[PDB]
Protein backbone atom coordinates (compact mmCIF):
# COMPACT_ATOMS: atom_id res chain seq x y z
CA UNK A 1 0.00 0.00 0.00
CA UNK A 2 3.24 2.19 -0.14
CA UNK A 3 1.95 3.46 -3.57
CA UNK A 4 -1.52 4.16 -2.12
CA UNK A 5 -0.01 6.31 1.00
CA UNK A 6 2.29 8.03 -1.93
CA UNK A 7 -0.54 8.58 -4.67
CA UNK A 8 -0.38 12.20 -4.72
CA UNK A 9 -3.04 14.59 -2.55
CA UNK A 10 -4.88 17.37 -3.37
CA UNK A 11 -2.13 19.92 -2.61
CA UNK A 12 0.58 18.30 -4.97
CA UNK A 13 -1.92 19.48 -7.65
CA UNK A 14 -1.27 22.16 -10.16
CA UNK A 15 -3.40 24.93 -9.65
CA UNK A 16 -6.04 24.98 -12.46
CA UNK A 17 -6.26 21.26 -12.09
CA UNK A 18 -7.34 21.66 -8.97
CA UNK A 19 -9.88 24.29 -9.93
CA UNK B 1 -8.76 29.99 -8.06
CA UNK B 2 -8.00 31.56 -4.25
CA UNK B 3 -10.72 29.40 -2.92
CA UNK B 4 -8.66 26.34 -4.12
CA UNK B 5 -5.55 27.81 -2.92
CA UNK B 6 -6.47 28.21 0.71
CA UNK B 7 -7.86 24.88 0.54
CA UNK B 8 -4.71 23.10 -1.42
CA UNK B 9 -3.16 25.23 1.89
CA UNK B 10 -4.81 23.93 4.51
CA UNK B 11 -4.75 20.46 3.31
CA UNK B 12 -1.28 20.55 3.40
CA UNK B 13 -0.70 21.86 7.01
CA UNK B 14 -3.47 19.19 8.35
CA UNK B 15 -1.41 16.26 6.37
CA UNK B 16 1.70 17.94 7.80
CA UNK B 17 0.24 17.80 11.10
CA UNK B 18 -1.03 14.04 10.89
CA UNK B 19 1.95 13.27 10.16
CA UNK B 20 3.52 14.68 13.26
CA UNK B 21 1.14 12.73 15.26
CA UNK B 22 1.08 9.73 13.62
CA UNK B 23 3.40 8.57 16.24
CA UNK B 24 1.33 9.21 19.15
CA UNK B 25 -1.34 7.71 17.24
CA UNK B 26 -0.54 4.64 15.01
CA UNK B 27 -4.09 3.05 14.79
CA UNK B 28 -5.63 6.35 14.01
CA UNK B 29 -3.55 7.15 11.23
CA UNK B 30 -5.49 4.73 8.93
CA UNK B 31 -9.04 6.58 9.09
CA UNK B 32 -7.06 9.78 9.34
CA UNK B 33 -5.05 9.85 5.92
CA UNK B 34 -8.12 7.64 4.17
CA UNK B 35 -8.55 11.19 2.90
CA UNK B 36 -4.78 11.87 1.11
CA UNK B 37 -5.36 8.12 0.27
CA UNK B 38 -8.56 8.96 -1.76
CA UNK B 39 -8.72 9.86 -5.20
CA UNK B 40 -8.11 13.79 -5.53
CA UNK B 41 -11.98 14.19 -7.10
CA UNK B 42 -13.44 12.61 -4.05
CA UNK B 43 -11.15 14.59 -1.94
CA UNK B 44 -12.64 17.55 -3.02
CA UNK B 45 -16.03 15.87 -2.41
CA UNK B 46 -15.77 15.13 0.83
CA UNK B 47 -13.66 18.80 1.38
CA UNK B 48 -17.22 20.19 -0.14
CA UNK B 49 -19.57 18.57 1.95
CA UNK B 50 -20.34 21.80 4.68
CA UNK B 51 -23.56 23.18 2.70
CA UNK B 52 -25.89 21.31 5.12
CA UNK B 53 -24.84 20.41 8.51
CA UNK B 54 -22.07 17.37 8.05
CA UNK B 55 -19.27 17.88 10.37
CA UNK B 56 -17.39 15.44 8.92
CA UNK B 57 -15.93 17.38 6.83
CA UNK B 58 -12.18 18.63 7.70
CA UNK B 59 -12.63 21.95 5.99
CA UNK B 60 -11.93 24.35 8.30
CA UNK B 61 -14.67 27.48 9.46
CA UNK B 62 -12.78 30.51 7.83
CA UNK B 63 -12.75 28.22 4.63
CA UNK B 64 -16.37 27.60 4.83
CA UNK B 65 -17.31 30.83 5.38
CA UNK B 66 -15.72 32.25 2.31
CA UNK B 67 -17.29 29.77 0.52
CA UNK B 68 -20.78 30.01 2.10
CA UNK B 69 -20.27 33.76 1.51
CA UNK B 70 -19.48 33.61 -1.83
CA UNK B 71 -22.49 31.34 -2.67
CA UNK B 72 -25.11 33.33 -1.01
CA UNK B 73 -23.88 36.41 -3.62
CA UNK B 74 -23.85 34.03 -6.06
CA UNK B 75 -27.37 32.83 -5.28
CA UNK B 76 -28.12 36.80 -5.11
CA UNK B 77 -27.09 37.35 -8.38
CA UNK B 78 -28.76 34.57 -10.12
CA UNK B 79 -32.30 35.92 -8.29
CA UNK B 80 -33.03 33.07 -6.56
CA UNK B 81 -32.16 33.75 -2.87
Amino acid sequence: VVACFRMAPLYNLPRHRAV
Amino acid sequence: DDFVAKLQDNQRFRYNEVMQALNMSAALTARKTKEFRSPPQEQINMLLNFKDDKSECPCPEEIRDQLLDFHEDLMTHCGIE
